[PDB]
């Protein structure tokens, strides 16, 4: 569990 | 999701899993790099 926020605009 | 997503969740503290955060406009903003799967929904 990181956070709820996860930037990753690209799969 | 990609090669390394980045943490840049907001917090009131240097959260466990960004030790490295920054207090703006009173909350926190995170600057780690972390992704062990999709994300945190």
């Amino acid at each position: 569990t990181a956070c709820s926020e996860c930037v990753c605009p690209l799969r | 999701e990609e090669y390394k997503c980045y943490c840049t969740d907001t917090y009131s503290d240097c959260p466990g899993f960004c030790k490295t955060c920054k207090a703006e406009f009173g909350k926190y903003i995170c600057l780690d790099l972390i992704s062990p799967n999709d994300c945190v929904k």
